[PDB]
């Protein structure tokens, strides 16, 4: 604890600068980093564009095909003839 | 989530 | 959050920071280093990401080991320490313990949190809110984080959309027949 | 300790003439010299057999001399780090702008993974010296640019390294039919464990369209690439986006079922294109037409 109070006095006496920079750079240095946050929100917007695209494409996929179980029947028909071709 | 709400609530409690 | 270096290893995997099976959890994790299991060796476990700069800030800690290839395959030390003893810069804290063989336990202290701290400093005297702009810009950053959580929740819901249909449907073996057919034509020709 | 001074002397004799065979074994039996340190530590067991937290306990006294011993052994990592950095700049034994061709470093490079664990933590320092090597190899080396493979035997999970690697991947799409495989197998390490998420996913995407062109020299990478989807990212949406971007035939399945959606490679027109290495400009003008 106690020695940090002495270091505050040292920042004031020798620097002046360091102790006054801490509050200012709390936004100022942060600002350099805030760009990255922003860019990643821009990135997040793009991510959403893919979520959005899927929130159309999945539903369209269901609505486009809407066929199942027929494949097993047609495949059984194909199988008996195909196995014949490979047997021949 | 609570920390963002606590920031606002604290700014009110100030 | 905290940044430092762990300075030894005990088994390729050893006992976690905590567990819900007796209280509440803290990460089970491993650093693979290997040695003999009934007479002397003194190996190490390492990372940049394990001695990360993010962390659960503090605890009155319990040291437990586990594992150790198959020759050890089990616990090896039990110990405890209130963590103020291991100060953050150069400030070594240490043990010698030996629950099945001797080990001179060595660890080095060579090199929301901010928010809660600020409250305390504020309470410590007669004071104002001063440059509240700082709080405005911060809440905006909080919001960018909150957006992200919501995005994660959207992805959470998205994850099940196709999985119902995927779980719902097998055609599968249908493919192998046409594949063999494509091959067979060419080979035969 | 006598190793720790004997071996230095003999290592000077190694500077007199570098018989390579000795050096190749060095990095291996480096772990065995650390076994000589384990064997010393057995006397530390015997020396222990001669001895019989919050309050600021005293257990440090048990370890502290071993810390200083380790500080000594770190000197004995550093003096190798000296000899090693000298050898690392010495890609040939170097004099009057000539190299006694220690491109043989690429040979010993495989053996080196044994000792490489030891000095590695000053990854800054190691990384800088190796980066200086990379920069020149990237220019002069094709044979000697095999360094790309053994490189992945060095471990780091810092995304910064993966980013310098993206700038290195930018710095590296290279001609010789074999020189692509050293990266293939680095890529294999990366297809065990992906290191940089969506940024990685984009660099991979950039690769995939180029990969939509392929000689059969490229065909080995197809199997490697099946690990990247085998690792579930809801695989099918990204797979769909990329499938549109490379739909040489419409559909496929698992890594072996990757054989199905074929469209033709061509060594032939590329031979004509190598003859046309002579002409560029108009060659970017005819594509939009």
């Amino acid at each position: 604890s106690r020695r940090l109070k002495v270091t505050g006095d040292l920042f004031d006496i020798m620097s002046g600068q360091t102790d006054v920079d801490h509050p200012l750079c709390e936004e100022c240095t942060d600002t350099l980093l805030d760009q990255l946050d922003t860019q990643l929100n821009v990135t997040e917007n793009e991510c959403q564009n893919y979520k959005r695209c899927l929130e159309i494409l999945e539903q369209m996929n269901e609505d486009d095909s809407e066929q199942l179980q027929m494949e097993l029947k047609e495949l059984a028909l194909e199988e008996e003839r195909l196995i014949q071709e490979l047997e021949d | 989530a609570a920390a963002a709400a606590a920031a606002a609530a604290a700014a009110a409690a100030a | 959050i905290v940044n430092r270096n762990g300075h030894q290893l005990l088994d390729t995997y050893f006992t976690l920071h905590l567990c819900s099976t007796e209280k509440i959890y803290k990460e089970f994790y491993r650093s693979e280093v290997i040695k003999n299991s009934l007479n002397p060796t003194w190996r190490s476990l390492d990372f940049g990401i394990m001695p990360d700069r993010l962390d659960t800030s503090v605890s009155c800690f319990v040291v437990k080991i586990w594992g150790g290839k198959e020759n050890i395959y089990q616990l090896l030390i039990e110990w405890k320490v209130c963590l103020d003893g291991l100060k953050y810069l150069g400030q070594q804290i240490h043990a010698r313990n030996q629950n099945e063989i001797i080990f001179g336990l060595n660890d080095g202290y060579y090199g929301n949190a901010q928010k809660t701290i600020l409250l305390q400093v504020d309470q410590n005297c007669v004071r104002n809110s001063y440059d509240v702009f700082s709080l405005l810009r911060l809440h905006r950053a909080q919001c960018a984080i909150k957006q992200t959580q919501v995005t994660v929740q959207k992805i959470g819901k998205e994850i099940e959309e196709k999985l119902r249909l995927t779980s719902t449907s097998n055609e599968l073996k249908k493919k192998s027949e046409c594949l063999q057919l494509k091959i067979l034509v060419l080979q035969n020709e | 300790i006598y190793p720790e001074y004997i071996l230095p002397g003999i290592a000077h004799l190694a500077q007199d003439d570098a018989t390579i065979v000795r050096l190749a074994y060095a990095e291996n039996i480096a772990l065995l010299a650390e076994t000589a340190l384990r064997f010393l530590e057995l006397v530390q067991l015997k020396n222990l057999n001669m001895e019989n937290h919050p309050n600021g306990n005293y257990d440090t006294e048990l370890q502290a001399l071993h810390e200083m011993v380790q500080q000594k052994v770190v000197t004995l990592l550093s003096d190798p780090e000296n000899i090693v950095k000298q050898t690392l700049m010495e890609n040939g034994i170097t004099r009057l702008c000539v190299f006694f061709g220690r491109q043989k470093a690429n040979d010993v490079l495989l053996s080196h993974m044994i000792t490489f664990l030891n000095d590695k933590n000053d990854w800054h320092l190691r990384g800088a010296f190796f980066d200086s090597i990379v920069g020149v190899a990237a220019y002069v080396g094709w044979q000697s640019s095999s360094i790309l493979k053994p490189l992945l035997q060095q471990g780091l999970s810092d995304a910064e390294e993966f980013v310098i690697v993206k700038a290195l991947y930018a710095l590296t799409c290279m001609c010789q039919l074999g020189l692509l495989q050293k990266p293939h197998v680095y890529e294999f390490a990366s297809d065990i464990a992906p290191f940089l998420c969506h940024p990685n996913l984009w660099i991979r995407y950039g690769a995939v369209g180029f990969i939509t062109v392929v000689a059969r020299q490229i065909s080995t990478a197809d199997v490697y690439c099946k690990l990247m989807p085998y690792l579930d990212p809801i695989i099918q949406i990204e797979r769909k986006l990329v499938l549109l971007s490379v739909l040489k035939e419409p559909v496929s399945r698992s890594i072996f079922d990757y054989a199905l959606r074929s469209k033709d490679i061509t060594s032939l027109f590329r031979h004509l294109h190598m003859r046309q290495k002579k002409r560029n400009g108009s060659l970017p003008d005819c594509p939009p037409p």
